């Protein structure tokens, strides 16, 4: 009963060639199911992601006449129909999945529609702008398109539910946390022709407690520690040059972690910002106590201690005025 | 219906083992390449990974069709039944075509015979890397290709477009470096058995200093400095002046040791490795500044003139010092 | 004290000499032996490397046999046909076939060394 | 002879296109899983191994023979040509269908029709984790499986025997260094998509984490340095350079700990239990240093007392922050100790 | 002659179904196998598992692939493997393995007149290795490697170890680069389940690990900062600032070759005997910078409400380290 | 063009790929030659190298001989796995990929008289295993062996096409190497047994040196200028207690810092090396001069200058000189 049908489908089937070849272009809808997107990563600029991936065409040559409504299949019958040549155009590396068989699912209807779905597995690349690390936000896309056939043959064309997700706690995001999701559509000119680009945004945010308790939190008592010494007395030499290089070897120390889950871009970042800016803070309160025992001892000035009580402290407090202004709200 | 019959009618006799003008001239083939993306290059491997689209473009006769207008682009499969170039990356260590979600190749014929075949190839090809000068380094990292069984009497190989054949240069971001320029060359391999043709795409990376500025040079500078203050401490202040020498040493050692743990494993002397060495010795001699000042005093000119004439000496010769690393290195 | 004791030998009108290694395991080493002519020069015979593979010299090429035993560590060699020609000095070898495994400038551990007398 | 004519008719007019009982019935596929090793459970990847013995059951009437054999074993060649269930991990990341030195399936038919399909497969999955509570976190690492392009109007599944006994793990097969199998739970339900509704069999592995080596390098470091930071307290006030020292040098004992705490850790941008604990040890550091600040602030004679002028009086700062400060570090731990192991 | 070869070739071909075992309905046909290891390499703590490479022969005898009038032993082209039986042997604990293909698929077919099949295969297997690191780095770990038959019990197919102790060669000339083979064992036995009996195979080693590197990098250096922290006992008491920095420096150094050790070897969660080490001589130069502190005391605080603590403590640690010291190694070894 | 047709069609009529030329009635020799482009990255840790090569064979087969107007016949890939070619393998290949990119990098040729060559481009990663107790003042011969993997000697010998030294070709450019030397090569042909009969062996040996400079910029100076710092508060005046146990300290501090580093740039392996010894000594050295400082001040009671000040200012650099040179001449001369 079904095998006549598929035999007479098949028959006089060339899969060369793509519907209605010469006639008009044919028209895709797409459909993803995001079921999970896995880890992020800035060192390679990329992330993980992994779909289910279904498209929906009309193939005129596949109708059959009978009782049955769909045709329920396996991959079986996937090599010996034309398929779509959709690839992934930001796709560093992408993988189907065939345990325990090719995960893939073919459904043909009466009246010539064809439903396609598959499982993927892709290594997108997103180009991570980290000048505002770690408060930083990214728009991570997913570009798909056919390899081979330009507008005039193929068409995409998003479905009502284009981009479904589930459970978003259950993804992989360690550093960031999904906050959005958006899909276009356009025309890329390449040097084959006018190819039709779809494409699904991924917002993501960077969450800051963890680099709030390892770096922020350590670097400003690091630095307050370092203001102890204008309130020890200047008589007291080894305390006040032992603290002072101790405190800058400490705040070098913390200076290591600054860059260790981002790749070596060379602009300063605004963790890097805020590391130097302590650092110079610890290096000129070293200086400063040399300075007030040099003129002190081997040679206003007198009271110079006075004045840096209060101005190490103001200017610290403006600089982070400054910076958390600039980064929590500009 | 009709081009079915043209497409059979044209692959039917067709003979994969012979070439374009099997007899005749040498088929000239053109090259044409979209480069997607750059990434992974790596100093420990000497090698970089590019994802790119190649095209060839070359007319066969025997694929001539008359009667249609149209251009046929034909599934991907149809590669297999017709001659291709046998091009190969003489310098590629591991490459593959991505094949999701079909491979990603093209296969388009136009009513004069020609044949236009793409591929989506990420390829990581070897580059010999001169590291000495870094990280103030220029790179030429190149792309052979040639024919690996045919000589210039049966093949040619040219650059479709001249100087535009290779497009998408200047839209790649890398991190660590910045593409300055890229050139093609063509040219023929003469041996003694024959003339072999040979494309080449090279480009001149230059490697971004702002990474090695903030974290390598600035921290090594100031703990020079911060060493010198000892100096201006009072001779008799023996706990505080080895105190800061030491501690200044251990920074020294702290910061060469983080390098040496986060930065590409070159196991020969670099620019770097110059610089921070240099950068021990000042330390070195500034702690063996003060021995000689305590055993000049206490063991046996006069105790404050070496001093003074170390708080000249030594910024004057750190400066000379840096005056001739920056000169001869840029 | 690391040593290479050699025996066998002697004089001989089919002959097996030993190579013992000792103070040191060879398992890794090539292990070879080598002829010294009276006044001439020092001529390779065979040798072995950690896989197992046979060399031998082009005048003693299917003649002598060259053994490993990495157990034991220790390594034998099977002398056949002998000729007068033979009749010299045979030493123990081993090393890390630096620049050659034929030259003897590669080889460190050297035995004491065997006399080989053959009458006809 | 006769074997070789039964496999040469066995294959004749079978579609492996269609599933047994299309139009007629819902294909009944019974499942047991032999968990041969409970492979390493990687906290960076959020993902585990494990190597298992998948059996598959099911009746296909299409494939009923006649002989003297009882049991057909059947060739993978012969076996690539009858219908199997498209069975597919619905969390599995790579998997591995071992393929030496042959291919590792078996399909044995009985004289029934009844087809059993057992295989050996590496399974990679997604065991999703909150490390809020890290070390001291416990998790369940799922297992589901199910049909791809087959609803439940078409392929269900089962579980062959009671789903307690349905899943069966060797005695030695733990390859778990930081973690602890409790125990499996086995159950199955009703997934439903844009597609339809399909069977789902889920099995989850419930996993502790073994503290003590957090203990020993972490927490134990982090106390005693907290204590040696508070033990300057016992330091007479004219030794000044003695008790900056051990200010500045705990802090800098307390800032290697926390980077080398953090390296063990994968990189997750909330803050975990140990984070909490590092930053309140650090705290407690870096205020027993602002106390020896406010205690040198208020000393007059630099002068110390000797073994026989006026001395210096112990500061009442020191008697009180010799009481306050073990006294808040303890309550600290008692309740974040607590907090932490009641969960 | 050659074309004698080819038809007789073809002859043994004929027919021949690759879905039928040698003997199908008599005896179970024995397949002698034997390995030579080539090398051992990776033997990985953290994956609990090690990666060998070995040529891998099995011989049996099949009656169908005998040929008379041939003298020789007739190698033929590795392709023609798919065209005969070969046994259904697998790996049970192998993790990833391959057959390496270059330049072409390393396997080889030589058939004997009698009908004998040699089938050799060369194959690089990672094989699951569970190790209690317990003593580490002071331990002994046992790696094994079982080879089995997937789906033939002893009634169809039986294993052993053709030549006996001889069938495994070139272990003692294998080099691991942080262990050493002590000894090498075969195993064959059946697995007796209610179905019936499996034939299993079982090659084990015993490696023990190098123990120089760790006395270098961390057992001496501790040793020494722990010997350094008690030259505070020999300095005035009145010395604040010396034993002082003396005691949280020597404290600092210790937190830094703990951690780095903690860097450098392979991450493993558990308690080891390394890390009891460590522990305890952290411990110790707590304690010595904590006899300070009640010194301090006792002569500062409590002075108008010291060298017999001192003389006290000048024997007890170094008498308490070497102690514990003489315990830790009587433990583990 | 029909002619070419005709010809390979007749070529197969007959063949059998599973039979080996001339078998049963003599020895298939092969010729082989190697074309090094570039020989890869060697891998300390992992004991291994990579090279990329094009790997030459030639054969006589008489079953191909053909009669017509051209003189060579250029055979397809696909023609190519139709016709028996020699089972060459790599004895100490670990991962070899055979390139086909974007077509097959193979050359399959037939001259008139029925010769054949066999042109492949390969990367073979080969394990070169190593002798480190010489760290980093070792040399290696990285050996790289390939024959027959099914056909004894009785069957296939392999032989080099020239002069041995002249049969292995490495490019100008072909080095690839950062931290080795490549000196030369050694071609050498052999004979090994294994269970299944005697087999011809081509072996390939690489001589490689270390470099030497980035371990004695990284390691050595350092070491030495630590151990000079810790032998310079010999020269501080006695009454300076917190200065020479913080100096004392510190130092130690450095050199474990220093000693951490340079073992994260070695392997990771379980024997001792020689920069292992070499920095065990410096730990030693100082070690001892803090316990030459506990037992000065042991002493100490306007004071004279230390006699046991006065004896370590020279015996502790003449003993630590006489290591040096000990230590150098040990492993320099080797
Ligand atoms: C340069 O060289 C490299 C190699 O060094 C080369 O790469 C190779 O490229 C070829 C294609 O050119 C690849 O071969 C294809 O593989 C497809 C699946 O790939 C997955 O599986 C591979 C192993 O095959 C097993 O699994 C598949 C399903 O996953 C299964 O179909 C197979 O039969 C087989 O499993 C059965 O049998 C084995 C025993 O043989 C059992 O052990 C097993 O249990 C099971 O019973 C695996 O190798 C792949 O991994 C590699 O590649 C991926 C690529 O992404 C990469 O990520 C990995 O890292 C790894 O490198 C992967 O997991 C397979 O579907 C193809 O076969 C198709 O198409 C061919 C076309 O000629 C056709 O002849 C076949 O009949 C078959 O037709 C399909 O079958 C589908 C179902 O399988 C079906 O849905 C389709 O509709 C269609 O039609 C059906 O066919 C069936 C069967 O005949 C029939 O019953 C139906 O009625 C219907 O007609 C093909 O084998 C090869 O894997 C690549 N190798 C590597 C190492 O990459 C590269 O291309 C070269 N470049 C150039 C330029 O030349
Ligand atoms: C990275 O590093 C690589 C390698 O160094 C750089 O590649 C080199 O780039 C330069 C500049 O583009 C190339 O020079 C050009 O070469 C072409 C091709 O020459 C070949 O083909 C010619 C065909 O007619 C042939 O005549 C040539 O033979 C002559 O020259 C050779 C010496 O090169 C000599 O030995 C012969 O006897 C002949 O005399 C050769 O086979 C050439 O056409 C270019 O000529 C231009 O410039 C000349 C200047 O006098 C001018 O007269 C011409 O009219 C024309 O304008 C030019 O010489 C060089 O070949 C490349 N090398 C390789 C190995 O490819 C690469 O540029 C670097 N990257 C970057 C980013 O810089
Ligand atoms: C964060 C705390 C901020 C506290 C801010 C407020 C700090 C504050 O009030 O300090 C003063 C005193 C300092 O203690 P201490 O005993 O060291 O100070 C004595 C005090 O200054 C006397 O006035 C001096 O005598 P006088 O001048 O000659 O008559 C006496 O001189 P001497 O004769 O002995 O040499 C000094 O020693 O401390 C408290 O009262 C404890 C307050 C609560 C401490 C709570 C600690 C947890
Ligand atoms: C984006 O997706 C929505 C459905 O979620 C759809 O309505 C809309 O048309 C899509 N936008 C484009 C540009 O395709």
């Amino acid at each position: 009963d079904v095998t006549v049908i598929l035999n007479n489908l098949l028959e006089g089937y060339d899969n060369k060639l793509r519907p209605d070849i010469g006639v008009k272009p044919t028209l895709i809808h797409t459909d993803m199911y995001v079921n999970s997107i896995g880890p992020v990563n800035a060192i390679n600029m990329e992330y993980t992601i992994d779909i289910f991936f279904a498209q929906t065409w009309y193939d005129r040559r596949l109708k059959f006449n009978s009782t049955i409504k769909v045709l329920r299949l396996n991959s079986n019958m996937v090599g010996k129909i034309w398929i779509p040549d959709t690839f992934f155009r930001n796709s560093k590396k992408a993988d189907a999945h065939w345990i325990t068989t090719p995960n893939r699912m073919l459904r043909i209807w009466n009246d010539g529609r064809v439903l396609y779905t598959l499982r993927l597995t892709i290594d997108a690349e997103c180009q991570l702008q980290l000048h505002n690390f770690p408060m930083d936000e990214h728009s991570c896309p997913l570009e798909f398109s056919s390899y081979g056939y330009p507008r005039e043959e193929i068409v995409y064309q998003w479905k009502r539910s284009s981009v479904e997700v589930g459970d978003t706690r259950s993804w992989r995001l360690y550093q960031f946390s999904f906050v959005g999701l958006r899909n276009t559509t356009e025309v890329v000119k390449t040097t084959s022709g006018d190819y039709v680009v779809m494409s699904v945004y991924f917002d993501l945010s960077r969450r800051m407690g963890y680099f709030t308790i390892q770096t922020y939190i350590p670097c400003t008592l690091i630095v307050v520690l370092s203001w102890v010494s204008f309130w020890i007395n200047k008589d007291a030499v080894p305390a006040r040059t032992s603290l002072g290089i101790t405190t800058v070897l400490t705040m070098t120390t913390l200076s290591t972690i600054a860059r260790k889950s981002l790749p070596k871009v060379s602009y300063v970042t605004a963790m890097d910002l805020f590391v130097s800016v302590c650092f110079i803070f610890v290096f000129s309160a070293l200086v400063e106590y040399g300075t007030l025992h040099y003129f002190v001892s081997n040679r206003r000035i007198a009271k110079m201690d006075s004045y840096a009580r209060i101005f190490f402290p103001t200017a610290f407090c403006l600089f982070n005025l400054v910076y958390w202004v600039s980064y929590l709200y500009l | 219906s009709f081009v079915k019959e043209t497409v059979d009618k044209l692959l039917k006799g067709y003979d994969i083992r012979l070439r374009p003008d099997f007899g005749g001239p040498p088929v000239c083939v053109g090259m044409n390449i979209d480069i997607a993306s750059i990434d992974m290059v790596s100093e420990v491997n000497m090698d970089y990974t590019l994802t790119m689209y190649f095209q060839q473009y070359w007319r066969d006769k025997r694929l001539a069709y008359s009667g249609i207008p149209l251009n046929l682009t034909l599934d991907n499969r149809v590669a297999d039944q017709l001659w291709v170039p046998d091009t190969y990356f003489l310098n590629d260590k591991k490459s593959f075509v991505h094949g999701v979600t079909v491979k990603n190749r093209m296969i388009r014929l136009h009513p004069d015979g020609t044949v236009l075949y793409g591929l989506r190839i990420t390829t990581t090809a070897a580059c010999m890397m001169d590291l000495r000068r870094y990280p103030l380094d220029e790179q030429n990292c190149t792309l052979e290709i040639e024919s690996y069984g045919y000589t210039t009497d049966d093949i040619e190989f040219y650059w479709r477009g001249g100087d535009k054949a290779v497009t998408g240069v200047e839209r790649i971001e890398l991190p660590q470096f910045s593409i300055v320029e890229h050139r093609l060359v063509s040219r023929n391999v003469v041996f003694a058995t024959g003339a072999y043709p040979r494309l080449s795409l090279s480009f001149r990376l230059k490697r971004n200093i702002g990474y090695f500025i903030l974290q390598t040079y600035m921290p090594s500078i100031l703990i020079t400095i911060l060493s010198w203050v000892s100096f201006w401490i009072n001779y008799d202040a023996s706990a505080a002046r080895v105190a800061l020498g030491i501690t200044t040493v251990l920074t020294m050692t702290t910061i060469n040791t983080h390098l040496r743990e986060t930065l590409p494993k070159i196991p020969y002397v670099k620019a770097i490795d110059m610089y921070l060495m240099g950068c021990f010795v000042f330390v070195f001699l500034a702690l063996l500044e003060y021995a000689f000042v305590n055993y000049i005093f206490f063991g046996r000119t006069d105790v404050n003139a070496i001093d003074r004439w170390s708080r000249i000496v030594f910024p004057f010769t750190f400066s000379l010092f840096n005056l001739v690393y920056w000169l001869y290195y840029v | 004290q690391v040593q290479l004791q050699e025996s066998g030998g002697g004089l001989v009108q089919s002959l097996r000499v030993s190579c013992a290694a000792s103070g040191r395991t060879f398992t890794t080493y090539i292990m070879a032996w080598f002829r010294q002519a009276p006044g001439k020069e020092r001529e390779f015979l065979a040798a072995m490397d950690q896989g197992r593979i046979q060399y031998y010299g082009d005048s003693v090429r299917g003649r002598f046999t060259i053994s490993r035993d990495y157990a034991k560590n220790s390594v034998d060699l099977q002398l056949d046909g002998l000729r007068p020609e033979d009749t010299a000095v045979y030493y123990c070898a081993a090393g890390a076939g630096f620049w050659g495994l034929r030259t003897a400038s590669s080889y460190h551990y050297w035995g004491q060394g065997t006399q080989v007398t053959v009458s006809s | 002879t006769v074997f070789t004519r039964i496999l040469d008719r066995l294959l004749d007019g079978y579609d492996n296109r269609l599933r047994p009982g299309l139009g007629e019935r819902v294909t009944e596929v019974k499942t047991d899983i032999f968990v041969t090793s409970f492979g390493p459970v990687s906290d960076h990847d959020m993902e585990y191994t494990i190597d298992v013995f998948f059996r598959q059951s099911w009746k296909d009437e299409r494939l009923k023979f006649k002989g003297p054999m009882t049991v057909l074993r059947l060739n993978n060649l012969m076996a690539s040509k009858i219908w199997t269930p498209d069975t597919f991990f619905h969390n599995g990341k790579k998997s591995v269908a071992h393929n030496m030195t042959m291919p590792n399936k078996l399909l044995r038919i009985t004289e029934d029709g009844t087809l059993l399909y057992t295989m050996r497969l590496t399974v990679r999955a997604e065991c999703p984790m909150h490390l809020e509570d890290f070390p001291m976190d416990a998790h369940a690492c799922p297992l589901k499986f199910g049909s791809y392009a087959y609803t439940r109007a078409e392929v269900v599944y089962e579980w062959t025997r009671e789903p307690a006994r349905s899943v069966v793990v060797a005695e030695d097969g733990s390859r778990l260094n930081q973690y602890d199998l409790l125990g499996q739970t086995v159950d199955s339900g009703i997934v439903q998509s844009s597609t339809g509704e399909y069977v789902v069999m889920t099995t989850h592995f419930h996993l502790k984490r073994k503290i003590g080596y957090f203990v020993i390098q972490t927490y134990l470091p982090c106390i005693m340095t907290v204590i040696l930071s508070q033990v300057s307290f016992w330091l007479n006030r004219e030794s000044v350079p003695a008790r900056t020292v051990f200010g500045v040098t705990t802090v800098l004992t307390m800032t290697t700990l926390s980077i080398s705490a953090r390296n063990s850790l994968p990189k997750v941008a909330y803050a975990t239990a140990m984070d909490w604990f590092i930053a309140v040890c650090y705290a407690f550091v870096f205020s027993a240093l602002i106390e020896f600040a406010t205690v040198n602030y208020f000393t007059k004679r630099g002068y110390a007392w000797d073994g026989k002028k006026t001395f210096n009086s112990v500061s009442k700062i020191d008697r009180l922050s010799r009481i306050a400060f073990p006294l808040l570090f303890g309550i600290f731990n008692l309740v974040y100790w607590a907090t932490y192991l009641n969960r």
